[PDB]
C-alpha cells in the first residue's frame, strides 16, 4: 500500500446539521471542533506526499525506443500499450479491475491522477530497460539490454560468460515467467488482498462513523 | 581537481543555508506543531464547557458546594477530555519522531561510519562519504557523492574472437571508438589496449550473440619471440 | 473567469494549455502558480522534461568525467 | 500506511533503480532487477530473481 482515500469530514456540519442553535452550543466546547478538522487535513496532505516519495523518484521522463529489440526479452506486457485510453500496460490493467454520504464528509481527489502515475511507472520501467542503474545515479546511459543483464549476474557472483552462452535459454525463462504472472493475477484475487484491506478498513470506518448519527 | 570540486561544493551549502530558510523547514515544522498544540491546550482552559463561567474561582467563590458540584463536574469533564486529546496527540506524534530517529540512526551508522552501496539511501548518485552536523532537535547530514558528468557514445560488443576462442572482459566494457577496440572500466573512460591480462577465455565463437572479430594481444608471445 | 476542474469550481484564475512544474496543488492533477502584468494561472501539472534514450543493440555510453556533489539531508 | 509507503520508497530506490545484495529484501533468491507497476492506491513490484 502507498496511500489511502483522502477523506475530510467537516467537524461542524457533522455534529450540527446547519442548526444555529446547535452550532452556538458547540462553541462552548472550545477548539475541539477545529483540531479535529485540522488533524484530518494533515492526513490528507501527508497522503499526497506518499505517492510523491514512491513514484516521483526520476528527474526526467524517459521513453522506450519505438523498436522493441531487447536481446530476446519480451517486455511487451509490462510496457505501456498506446491502444488503451489510459496509457496503462497490460498487467497494470488487470490490477485495476481486481481492486473494487452527504452529511458533511467529502472525499478530496488525489493530486496525481491515475494517468499521471502510470506515466512515472512508464518512466522508471523505461529507464531500467535502457540504462540499468545509471539513470538513478545521474544522466541516463544507454547500454544494450543483453550486457546489462550480464552485469547483474556479475553482481551475484556468476561470471559473465554464463549469460551470453545461455542468452536464448534465459529469455525463454523470463518470458514464460511474466506469462505466469498474468494468470495468477488474472484468475486469483487473493494475491491482491493487501490493497483491498486498506479500502475495506477505511470504507468500513466511515460506515461506523455515519451510523453513529442514528444513535440517541 | 577533486579538491577544488569538493571545496567549492561545501561553499554552496552555506549560501543555500545562509540565505534560504526553506531547507530547514522540516525541523521547523516539529517545533511549530508542538508549540502550536500546547497553545491549544492552554486555550482550552478559558472555555466554559457548558458551565456558568470558565474561571474556576468564580464558580468556586459565588456558589457553595451543593450547586457548585454540577457546574464544576462539567468543567472537569471538559478539561479532562482536552488533556486526554493532547496526550494522544503527543503519543502519535512521538511515534513519528521515533521512526525518524531510527532512520537517522541507521543513516548515521550505515552512511557516515561506512560507505553504503544502497542506491539513493545516501543522496543521489554513488556515495563516497557523509558528514554529520547537529541542529536544533535534529541532525543534518552532508552527503558527498560521485556523479558521472560528460557521457560519450561508443560502439560496443559482448566479446571478441581471436583464434575462435571468445574473450570476455575481466572487468569493464568492450568499447570501440569506431576504428579500434578497447576495454575500459565501467564508470570512467580510460581505454586500454586489449590483452589476455584483461580478458578471460571461454568456449568458442559461435554461441555468444553479437561477438566481433578483432585481435587480442598476448604479453608473453613477443617475449618468447625475443 | 471561471474554470471547472474535478477538484471543484475554480474562480479568479486563468486556465492555460502549456504546463509547468507544480507549484501549488489543487488536486486531480491541476497546479496553480503566480506568473506574468502578472496573474494567477491554473495549468495541468507537468511531470518533467521528456527524454528518449538513444538505445540500440550495440551502443553504449561511457562517462568521461565526474562531479563531486554535496547534498544536504535533514532529519 | 506511511510506514508502508517509506518501505515502498526504499524498495523503489534500492531494488528498481539498483541491484541490491540485501537477502530477501527483494524476493526470494539472488536479486537481478525489479519492475514497478502501478496499482490502486499502491505499487506492485515484479522482482526478477
Ligand atoms: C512478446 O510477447 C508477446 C506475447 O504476449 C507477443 O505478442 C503476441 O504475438 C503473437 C504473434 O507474435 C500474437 O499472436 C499475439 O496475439 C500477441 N499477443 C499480444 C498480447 O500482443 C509479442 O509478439 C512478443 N514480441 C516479440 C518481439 O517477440
Ligand atoms: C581510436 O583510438 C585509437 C587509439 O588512440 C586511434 O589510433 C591512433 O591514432 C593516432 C592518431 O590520432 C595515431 O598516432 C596512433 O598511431 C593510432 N594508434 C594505433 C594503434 O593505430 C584511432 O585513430 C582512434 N579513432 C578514432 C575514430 O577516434
Ligand atoms: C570473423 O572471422 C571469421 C574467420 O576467422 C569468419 O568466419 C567465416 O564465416 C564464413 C561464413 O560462414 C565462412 O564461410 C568462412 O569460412 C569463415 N572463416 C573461416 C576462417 O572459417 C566470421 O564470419 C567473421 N565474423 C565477423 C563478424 O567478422
Ligand atoms: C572534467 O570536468 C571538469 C569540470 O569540473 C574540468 O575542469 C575544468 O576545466 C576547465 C578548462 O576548460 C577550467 O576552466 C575549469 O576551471 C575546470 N573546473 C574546475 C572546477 O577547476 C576538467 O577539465 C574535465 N576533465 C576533462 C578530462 O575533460
Ligand atoms: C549519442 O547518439 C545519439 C543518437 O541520436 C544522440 O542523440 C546523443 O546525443 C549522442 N550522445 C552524445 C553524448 O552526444
Ligand atoms: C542489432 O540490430 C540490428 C538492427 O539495426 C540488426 O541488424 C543486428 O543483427 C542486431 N545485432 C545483434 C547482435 O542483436
Ligand atoms: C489550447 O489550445 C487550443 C488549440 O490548440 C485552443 O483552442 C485553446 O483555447 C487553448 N487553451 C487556452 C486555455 O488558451
Amino acid at each position: 500500500p502507498v496511500s489511502m482515500t483522502k477523506t475530510s469530514v467537516d467537524c461542524t456540519m457533522y455534529i450540527c446539521g446547519d442548526s444555529t442553535e446547535c452550532s452556538n452550543l458547540l462553541l462552548q466546547y472550545g477548539s475541539f471542533c477545529t483540531q479535529l478538522n485540522r488533524a484530518l487535513t494533515g492526513i490528507a496532505v501527508e497522503q499526497d506526499k506518499n505517492t510523491q516519495e514512491v513514484f516521483a523518484q526520476v528527474k526526467q521522463i524517459y521513453k522506450t525506443p519505438p523498436i522493441k529489440d531487447f536481446g530476446g526479452f519480451n517486455f511487451s506486457q509490462i510496457l505501456p500499450d498506446p491502444s488503451k485510453p489510459s496509457k496503462r500496460s497490460f498487467i497494470e490493467d488487470l490490477l485495476f479491475n481486481k481492486v473494487t454520504k452527504f452529511n458533511g464528509l467529502t472525499v478530496l481527489p488525489p493530486l496525481l491522477t491515475d494517468e499521471m502515475i502510470a506515466q512515472y511507472t512508464s518512466a522508471l520501467l523505461a529507464g531500467t530497460i535502457t540504462s540499468g542503474w545509471t539513470f538513478g545515479a545521474g544522466a541516463a546511459l544507454q547500454i544494450p539490454f543483453a550486457m546489462q543483464m550480464a552485469y547483474r549476474f556479475n553482481g551475484i557472483g556468476v561470471t559473465q560468460n554464463v549469460l551470453y552462452e545461455n542468452q536464448k535459454l534465459i529469455a525463454n525463462q523470463f518470458n514464460s515467467a511474466i506469462g505466469k504472472i498474468q494468470d495468477s493475477l488474472s484468475s486469483t484475487a487473493s494475491a491482491l488482498g493487501k490493497l483491498q484491506d486498506v479500502v475495506n478498513q477505511n470504507a468500513q470506518a466511515l460506515n461506523t462513523l455515519v451510523k453513529q448519527l442514528s444513535s440517541n | 581537481l577533486i579538491a577544488n570540486q569538493f571545496n567549492s561544493a561545501i561553499g554552496k551549502i552555506q549560501d543555500s543555508l545562509s540565505s534560504t530558510a526553506s531547507a530547514l523547514g522540516k525541523l521547523q515544522d516539529v517545533v511549530n506543531q508542538n508549540a502550536q498544540a500546547l497553545n491549544t491546550l492552554v486555550k482550552q482552559l478559558s472555555s466554559n464547557f457548558g458551565a456558568i463561567s470558565s474561571v474556576l474561582n468564580d464558580i468556586l467563590s459565588r456558589l457553595d458546594p451543593p450547586e457548585a458540584e454540577v457546574q464544576i463536574d462539567r468543567l472537569i469533564t471538559g478539561r479532562l477530555q482536552s488533556l486526554q486529546t493532547y496526550v494522544t496527540q503527543q503519543l502519535i506524534r512521538a511515534a513519528e519522531i521515533r521512526a525518524s530517529a531510527n532512520l537517522a540512526a541507521t543513516k548515521m551508522s550505515e552512511c557516515v561510519l561506512g560507505q553504503s552501496k544502497r542506491v539513493d539511501f545516501c543522496g543521489k548518485g554513488y556515495h563516497l562519504m557523509s558528514f554529520p552536523q547537529s541542529a536544533p532537535h535534529g541532525v543534518v547530514f552532508l552527503h558527498v557523492t560521485y556523479v558521472p558528468a560528460q557521457e560519450k557514445n561508443f560502439t560496443t560488443a559482448p566479446a571478441i574472437c581471436h583464434d575462435g576462442k571468445a574473450h570476455f572482459p575481466r572487468e569493464g566494457v568492450f568499447v570501440s571508438n569506431g576504428t579500434h577496440w578497447f576495454v575500459t572500466q565501467r564508470n570512467f573512460y580510460e581505454p586500454q589496449i586489449i590483452t589476455t591480462d584483461n580478458t578471460f577465455v571461454s568456449g568458442n565463437c559461435d554461441v555468444v550473440i553479437g561477438i566481433v572479430n578483432n585481435t587480442v594481444y598476448d604479453p608473453l608471445q613477443p617475449e618468447l619471440d625475443s | 473567469n471561471v474554470f471547472q476542474t474535478r477538484a471543484g469550481c475554480l474562480i479568479g484564475a486563468e486556465h492555460v494549455n502549456n504546463s509547468y512544474e507544480c507549484d501549488i496543488p489543487i488536486g486531480a492533477g491541476i497546479c496553480a502558480s503566480y506568473q506574468t502584468s502578472q496573474s494567477i494561472i491554473a495549468y495541468t501539472m507537468s511531470l518533467g522534461a521528456e527524454n528518449s534514450v538513444a538505445y540500440s543493440n550495440n551502443s553504449i555510453a561511457i562517462p568521461t568525467n565526474f562531479t563531486i556533489s554535496v547534498t544536504t539531508e535533514i532529519l
